[PDB]
DNA sequence: TGCCGGAAACGGACGCGTACAGGCCGTATAATGGGAGCTGTCACGGATGCA
DNA sequence: TGCATCCGTGAGTCGAGGGTAATAACGGCCTGTACGCGTCCGTTTCCGGCA
């Protein structure tokens, strides 16, 4: 019992629950036993109706038996490289929408500034553009001493204008 | 011979006593990233194991020192501990080198430095570079010397 | 007229000496393959085969 | 220290360092390169930069 | 520490146990490293977010704060530092060995 | 001849051979029929050893069964191995990615041994892979060739060494088993011989007899005449058996308490018992050889024994005594002299049968384990053998050798002869073998002994340059895994028809004569002084009369694809080397004609390659077509063959199968009857005969620099085709699934015009780089937006649009049509791997013409790279105005050593133009030796100059001397071989002649589009931050040390911060030099790098306190 | 046509009743010291153990 | 003191390349986590009248 418990927990990387390495033992006897005794691959259906489980949950068993890999095999035929190095790092900095985003800014600084300052004023604190969050109409028209009907009013007709092809010609690309 | 490190201890404010090692750090985890691959496949970076090992042997010796274990237990699991972080540190200085599947033998920290494929002579002193570019050469017996 | 005047770097493997790094001034042609100065491939020990 | 660690017999270099409290001083050319500062030659001396 | 690249000398010297549990943030107490199912780090495991900072810019553990408003604070339940997803590399642990 | 609709190929050969090249994919079939125990080779070997004709799956089950028990009071047998019909075709496998395999079925027996009972069951053993016609592998669709070993055979090897101090002899032996241990009787500075056993140097010889049980008597008896060994009997302070084996025990088992019982065993279990000392068939019968014990006992019992050790150790002592013979009582004499390792007669050859032998063996071992191990645990009379059998051991282990081992290569075809010589392939280098590190000079040489076993030219010129090799065209494979080659036996000077197969040691025991050796037409020799190789590789003159053994034909020593080389005996070797290594690169034609001047080694290699339909039973062409062809057998019954129309070879070259025959041709079986991809009519073409010049032009043919003519270009005499294919596999998501659609976020429809209403692009529909082939979109999830983002969506309307695009997109530098798509589903009940859904896949092929930079070849290995294509009339001309094609440099020929190619292109030009020999008054004395139907050929005429025995130089001369005119009267080319070109660039003739002729020449595949790369900035790695590197992924080019070192040395700092920092490891200093750039600002200063600081953690990781100190 | 000023669903916080995920505990005839794979480089320097 | 033994280190350069051996299995329980309709804030149409 001990030995057991102690290969489950601590047998792999990534813990694995008893039941579920117990289930994963149980499938692959079934399976190991499924094969001697038929001559051919059983089909996860038969798996499934001989365990007496979902077919997605044979799947699901499977999927997570699978054991990960080390970054640093040989890989090659020659031993001159490891695994490690042939992997992206998706989590860096394009380096170029990085560019992009900051013109981006620059346009948009640019159309908020052709309106003026009460539009500015509005938009910016309506959408959080100066600050990361984004004022509702009340705390708008509380700052501007107005109602939110009125700052109802002032974004409609913002939110009109800036669709005009003279502001949004410039923006176009940007998406 | 002796004299050398000797005086080497003596003439610092260095003491011998950190010689021995009582709290072994752990090297930050992007530096040992456990990367999914396309597909749900799962890569890590072979320290992990190592660490792994010494986490549990260091548990392992914890639950028998405060269950009351007998002399022989206590001892094989200390050197237990003390063989899993030589091989942390070093594998394959002392002993087989512990490997994993395949018959692979792991890389402990020190590998990470020794040799061509160290740290130094494969990113410190010569790296991959950007704006760069290769292709096949003919001759240009119309051009210029520059 | 980007690339007009502005120099750039030809490398080769392996790199046995100082002159095995040269800088040119690059032209545009035709095709895929890297024009070289006959009277370089002494330095660079470069054949063209 | 570093400079020997980078050449060669990187873990008998670096035992014998750490022992003698051994304090680089940035000051040869290969250390440069590794820290990424300009190498003390040619261009990178105080004289002409 | 910053590493502005102002330096004149780089001293290497034999560590202690202080300076070992000095330099860590935290102890790793338990060998998991990713939960089999929704592989977020676990807890206390050898990729601890408590310990190690977060995964993701800006987000604690169970994601009471995730904006920057919320910045160098500490989230009283889930236990993350919330700050940049770089800060994984800089962090380290130490062992307690028995 | 002996092909039925054979080219009538003129050959230049001057003697006849007996003996025809054998079946080049025998070393494959046979050694894999053996394995399998099937008919043909049962008889085979009925007809060559009928003793004992057994299979590998046989040798295995036979010494395997039976397993006892501990207690031995119940067994299980095995037997009768039997397989089944394959489970599916060879071209469906390749296909749906199955692999080429068959069931194996067994006949298990359980029997009781106190109570006695039989349990007879048939046991399936698992999915055997099987070999194709072609001797090649199918495993997971593609197509794989397990290359032959090259080991050294396990038995005893002698050697003496020089201690270059005392300047004496000292005498060694290994008695190297295989699956065992280690022991060797050596010879010290002293005179105590050491027993030294598994690396523990002590305990003299004397203390091994004795526990063995021989006594001093004994040993003196045996052993009189050694001073060494009898001076050791003094010195042996030790006596008795007892304590002999206590010394045993002590140095051999240290840490273990021994006893008198224990060590009286552990010998017998170490050197006697075959459970942990088996030394092959192979062994055994090396080491009765080299000692003499049986010499008609049929070979078992492969376990070491004690008359086999004292034989040794006596050995060893008159081997030091300096000896000429030994004579083991009752043992037949045998001369005693040191062994070589580099020796043919001890590097045994273990093939493909044997490897599958042993890894069947290693697998059913842990099978036989766990058959023991739940044997005893489960309750006796309870049990059957299906219980007790496990048989995913043994299929884990054939698919772990089959995947992932470097002796299952995958069989690059670039063209047949590829093929042909990936297989019949020897590599020193593998498990079990030296590699490449421990790889001594010594090792990479060509020993005497390989002549007509392994050819000393054709071998890797890279790391590996000795360490692989190919087999001769005649070499033949042995049983126990030695390499034959056959021979004619002369007897008192009459050259016999009678060939007999040797092996090393029987070729080095008796006198060989030479292949070319002056026959009279009647079996005897004209001269009495000939040609002649001795045991040492010694080549002498002697007497006719000693001779006793005769090559069966020239060119025996050299392989196939370097016999495909013609005038080779004038090229030298190294230039031969590299033309044998660059002819298994050409790349398929789109046409690929004959070649005008080459070998008689072209029809056998095209057709034994097996990329040849060949019509097995004869028959009259009934319908014949683009796509198939049938043959009306002779009775009744017909038979339709399909052609392979632009298939994707392993390495991305067409593949077609064009038919040569017409609606009414009668074809007798064997006839080809339709080519390949590299054959014409038949027989063999890798390129295309192409008018050469030898003249250096303007400096554009420059140091290995061609220039082509750019008719080459417009009627596309080289222009390949390629195809790639693309693989994008929609599979499940933690957040949902993936779908294959049209619909992809923020696109245009501008991009999917090409896009059909499934997803995928239309079939035929060109592609271009960045296009979209196949349309995928996955779940993004939930992730927050910027606000500018925010704000531009609220202006434009557009939703959130919340999955994420991922599309097969083809990549940087691909082009062409779209020739078949292949798409899997899982509704359709197909066999996916797990998780994956939906799997498409798009073929594209380009029809890529020749460039500048595109490397090309003749068959002597002078390569290079097209330096210019340049137009038509810019190039020299004859006086007729027929422009040459190509443009070589004369300063190239002479340093290389290699006029082979001037002496090929003269006999090109022989063959083009067309002779005629003049014998108005008598043949002329320079033809005399000439064969018939050769004095005179019609223009455009094939010829077929053999290896070593081809085309003489006075018969060149004679063949320029007569050259008969194109279409007026005018001979273009004169005697010296040269021709009047005029310049077509400025229009005055040069002012001497230029040789001129027909080369054959070949495009390599080293094209440019496959070599040209760019970055500007792309994907980083993940520990450190550096770029990647390959044209797979975007990757950077590599700043290497050296690099370092010229930057330093140039003075220059600046350029090396630049490409150190802020181009490789800066994260926050790429996006900053990107924004300056992009802005036009000047490029900020550079900071220190990710991976220095990776290092510094790393060191700190160590326990070295590592901190940057300001002041 | 567009705008104004509310009005209609589509979505953040939930007690609740239920699903299950995971973990702990405990099994009674008897069984009582490993498989195991290796050992085809060559020169150099140096430390150690023993005659 | 000399001698052998042993250990450890370094022994090229550029593409082509990405997925694995080995078995008691259930009851009882238990606490935790989750999560599926309903009414609230809030945002995209609604439609009644209208200028
Ligand atoms: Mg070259
Ligand atoms: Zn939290």
């Amino acid at each position: 019992q001990a030995i057991t418990r102690a290969m489950a927990d601590q047998a792999r990387t990534i813990r694995i629950p008893v039941h579920m390495v117990e289930v994963i033992n149980k499938l692959g006897r079934i399976q190991r036993e499924l094969l001697q005794d038929l001559g051919r691959e059983p089909t996860p259906e038969e798996l499934a109706k001989e365990m007496d489980i979902t077919p997605e949950k044979v799947l699901e068993i499977q999927q997570y038996a699978r054991e990960p890999i080390s970054l640093d095999q040989t890989i090659g035929d020659e031993g001159d490289s490891q695994l490690g190095d042939f992997i992206e790092d998706s989590e860096a900095v394009v380096a170029v929408d990085a560019v992009s985003f900051t013109l981006l800014q620059d346009q948009l600084q640019s159309v908020l500034d052709t309106l003026s300052e009460r539009e500015a004023g509005v938009v910016r604190l309506r959408f959080g553009l100066t600050d990361g969050q984004p004022r509702t109409l009340d705390e708008i028209g509380q700052v501007y001493g107005v109602t939110r009907e009125r700052i109802r009013q002032i974004e409609s007709k913002t939110m009109s204008k800036l669709r005009h092809p003279s502001r949004s010609q410039v923006l176009r690309d940007y998406l | 011979k002796r004299l050398k490190v000797v005086a080497a201890f003596q003439q610092s404010g260095n003491s011998p006593m950190g010689m021995v090692l009582d709290a072994v750090p752990v090297i930050p985890p992007e530096l040992r990233p456990m990367v999914q691959l396309d597909g749900g496949r799962f890569a890590t970076s072979d320290l992990n194991d190592l660490y792994r090992r010494v986490i549990n042997r260091n548990n392992r010796l914890k639950r028998l020192i405060d269950l009351g274990a007998p002399e022989i237990i206590v001892n094989n699991e200390k050197r237990m501990l003390q063989e899993s972080v030589d091989a942390l540190f070093d594998n394959g200085r002392r002993g087989r080198p512990v490997t994993g599947p395949g018959n692979r033998p792991l890389k402990s920290l020190s590998d990470l430095l020794k040799g061509k494929q160290g740290r130094f002579r494969q990113n410190l002193l010569g790296k991959r570079v950007d704006y760069s570019g290769r292709s096949v050469i003919v001759v240009g017996p119309q051009l210029k010397l520059h | 007229e980007v690339i007009a005047e502005h120099p750039v770097l030809l490398n080769r493997a392996p790199t046995l000496h100082r002159l095995g790094i040269q800088a040119f001034e690059p032209m545009l042609v035709e095709g895929k393959a890297i024009q070289l100065h006959p009277l370089v491939c002494e330095a660079f020990n470069a054949d063209f085969d | 220290w570093l400079s020997a660690a980078s050449f060669q017999e990187t873990t008998r270099v670096l035992t014998d360092a750490a022992i003698n409290c051994r304090s680089d001083k940035l000051n040869g050319l290969k250390e440069n390169v590794i820290i990424g500062k300009l190498i003390p030659a040619g261009t990178g001396i105080n004289r002409y930069r | 520490m910053l590493d502005v690249n102002f330096f004149d000398e780089l001293r290497i010297g034999l560590a202690t146990a202080e300076d070992i549990r000095q330099w860590s943030y935290g102890e790793v107490k338990k060998p998991e490293t990713i939960n089999y199912r929704t592989l977020k780090p676990e807890k206390d495991g050898l990729f601890c977010e408590k310990i190690f900072g977060p995964t993701r810019d800006w987000e604690c553990y169970c994601g009471k704060y995730k904006r920057v408003r919320f910045k160098g604070i500490i989230c009283e339940r889930c236990g993350v530092e919330v700050t940049r997803a770089k800060v994984r590399r800089e962090r380290m642990g130490h062992i307690e060995l028995a | 001849n002996s092909v039925p609709g054979a080219p009538n190929r003129v050959s230049f050969a001057k003697l006849r051979e007996p003996l025809e090249v054998p079946g080049l994919l025998d070393v494959q079939t046979d050694s894999f029929e053996w394995l399998i125990g099937s008919p043909r080779w049962r008889e085979s070997a009925a007809e060559r050893g009928d003793v004992n004709p057994v299979g590998g799956l046989e040798e295995v089950l036979y010494e395997l069964s039976p397993i006892e028990d501990f207690s031995g009071s119940m067994s299980l047998s095995f037997s009768d191995p039997r397989f089944d019909d394959v489970k599916a075709p060879v071209d469906e496998c390749k296909d749906k990615d199955m692999t080429y395999a068959a069931p194996l079925f067994v006949t298990a027996e359980f029997i009781n041994n106190n109570t006695g009972e039989i349990k007879s069951q048939t046991v399936f053993m698992g999915d055997f892979p099987m070999m194709t016609e072609k001797g090649t592998f199918i495993i997971n669709g593609t197509e794989r060739v397990v290359v032959s070993q090259l080991v050294r055979s396990p038995g005893v090897y002698f050697d003496e060494t020089i201690d270059k101090s005392t300047d004496k002899t000292l005498h060694s032996v290994k008695v190297i088993p295989s699956r065992g241990a280690w022991l060797e009787f050596d010879v010290d500075k002293r005179d105590t011989v050491g027993v030294r056993i598994d690396r523990k140097r002590r305990q003299p010889v004397t203390v091994l007899l004795k526990a063995l049980g021989w006594t001093s008597e004994q040993i003196v008896e045996r052993f009189g005449f050694s001073e060494i060994m009898r001076s050791t009997l003094e010195k042996d302070n030790t006596v008795g058996t007892d304590e002999a084996l206590l010394d045993i025990y002590r140095k051999l088992r240290p840490g273990e308490p021994p006893t008198k019982e224990s060590a009286q065993t552990l010998l017998e279990n170490l050197f006697f018992k075959e459970k942990r000392y088996d030394l092959a068939r192979v062994g055994r019968y090396k080491v009765n050889k080299k000692l003499g014990l049986h010499v008609g006992e049929p070979i078992t019992s492969s376990t070491l024994t004690e008359e086999d050790v004292v034989a040794t150790i006596e050995y060893l002592v008159r081997l030091h005594e300096g000896q000429t013979t030994m004579t083991v009582p009752g043992g037949v004499e045998v001369p005693v002299e040191t062994d070589d390792i580099d020796h043919f007669g001890n590097r045994r050859l273990r093939t493909v049968g044997e490897l599958i032998q042993n890894q069947i063996r290693v697998g059913m071992s842990r099978m036989e384990r766990v058959v023991r191990e739940r044997m005893t645990t489960q309750d006796v009379e309870a049990i059957t053998p299906q219980t007790l059998i496990n048989i995913r051991p043994v299929v884990a282990a054939i698919k772990e050798f089959f995947g992932t081992s470097q002796l299952s290569q995958f069989m690059d075809q670039n063209n047949p002869l590829s093929g042909l010589t990936h297989k019949r392939r020897l590599s020193a280098l593998g498990p079990g073998g030296l590699s490449r590190e421990r790889a001594g000079l010594e090792v990479r040489d060509v020993h005497p002994s390989h002549y007509g076993r392994m050819c000393p030219i054709e071998t890797p010129e890279g790391p590996n340059i000795g360490l692989i090799g190919s087999l001769s065209v005649y070499a033949r494979v042995n049983p126990f895994g030695f390499i034959e080659t056959p021979y004619r036996k002369v007897v008192d000077g009459v050259v016999s028809d009678e060939i007999v197969y040797l092996t090393a040691d029987e070729e080095d025991r008796h006198v060989v004569a030479q292949a070319n050796s002056p026959i009279d037409a009647d079996g005897r020799f004209v001269e009495p002084r000939v040609l002649v190789r001795r045991k040492a590789g010694e080549v002498e003159y002697v007497p006719s009369s000693e001779v006793d053994y005769m090559d069966v034909s020239p060119r025996q020593m050299v392989s196939v694809a370097t016999a495909m080389i013609p005038f080779l005996e004038h090229d030298d070797a190294n230039r031969a080397l590299m033309g044998a290594n660059m002819q298994r690169q050409a790349v398929p034609l789109v046409r690929s004609e004959a070649p005008l001047v080459g070998t008689g080694m072209e029809l056998r290699a095209a057709i034994d390659a097996g990329d040849v339909v060949v019509a097995e039973e004869s028959g009259v062409i009934e319908e014949v077509s683009a796509d198939y062809i049938t043959v009306m057998h002779d009775n009744g019954t017909r038979r339709t063959y399909r052609m392979r129309k632009f298939a994707r070879s392993n390495h991305g070259t067409c593949a077609n199968q064009c038919p040569i025959v017409d609606a009414g041709d009668r074809v007798e079986a064997g006839q080809v009857i339709a080519d390949g991809p590299c054959t014409d009519d038949g027989e063999m073409a890798l390129g295309k005969n192409l008018l050469v010049a030898i003249m250096p032009w303007e400096g554009h043919n420059y140091e290995d620099a061609i220039i082509l003519s750019n008719r080459l270009v417009e009627e596309d005499v080289l222009t390949s085709i390629h195809i790639e294919e693309h693989e994008i596999d929609a599979r499940d998501t933690k957040l949902g699934a993936e779908e294959i659609t049209r619909d992809i976020p923020n696109i245009s429809d501008e991009v999917l015009a090409d896009l059909d209403e499934r997803g995928i692009v239309r079939i035929g529909a060109e592609v271009r780089d960045g296009d979209i082939l196949v349309g995928k979109v996955t779940p993004k999830g939930e992730t927050e937006l910027t606000p500018e983002e925010r704000l531009l969506r609220a202006i434009f309307g557009e939703k959130a649009r919340e999955v994420r695009d991922t599309s097969l997109k083809v990549p940087h530098g691909e082009s062409g049509k779209v020739i078949g798509i292949r798409v899997f589903s899982r509704e359709d009940e197909d066999e996916l791997p797990a998780g994956v859904n939906e799997l498409v896949r798009v073929y594209v092929a380009q029809k890529r013409k020749i460039s500048d930079g595109d490397k090309l070849a003749g068959r002597h290995g002078n390569k290079g790279v097209i330096g210019k294509i340049l137009p038509v009339e810019d190039m020299p001309f004859l006086a007729d105005g027929t422009p040459v094609d190509i443009i070589l440099n004369t300063h190239g020929v002479p340093r290389r050593m290699n006029i082979g190619q001037i002496l090929e292109t003269h006999l090109g030009w022989c063959a083009h133009s067309g002779w005629k020999v003049d014998a108005a008054k008598g043949v002329p004395d320079w033809a005399a030796r000439l064969p018939d139907e050769l004095l005179e050929a019609q223009p455009n005429a094939i010829v077929s100059t053999p290896v070593f025995d081809g085309a003489q130089e006075a018969e060149l001369q004679g063949l320029l001397s007569c050259t008969l005119p194109n279409r007026d009267g005018d001979v273009l080319v004169d005697a010296d071989g040269k021709a009047m070109l005029f310049d077509g660039r400025s229009g005055e003739p040069f002012p001497y002649p230029v040789t001129v002729g027909y080369m054959y020449i070949m495009k390599l595949h080293h094209l440019v589009d496959d070599k040209i790369h760019a970055r500007s900035t792309g994907p980083y790695s993940m520990i450190t931050q550096q770029p990647l590197g390959g044209k797979a992924q975007f990757g950077g080019q590599r700043f290497g040390e050296m690099e370092c070192w010229a930057m330093q040395a140039y003075g220059a700092a600046y350029t090396l911060q630049e490409l150190l920092t802020i181009k490789s490891d800066d994260t926050v200093g790429r996006v900053k030099v990107y924004e300056a750039i992009v802005k036009g600002e000047n490029i900020p200063e550079p900071g220190i790098p990710e991976s220095f600081k990776v290092l510094l953690k790393e060191l700190q990781s160590l326990c070295l306190n590592v901190e940057v100190l300001s002041s």
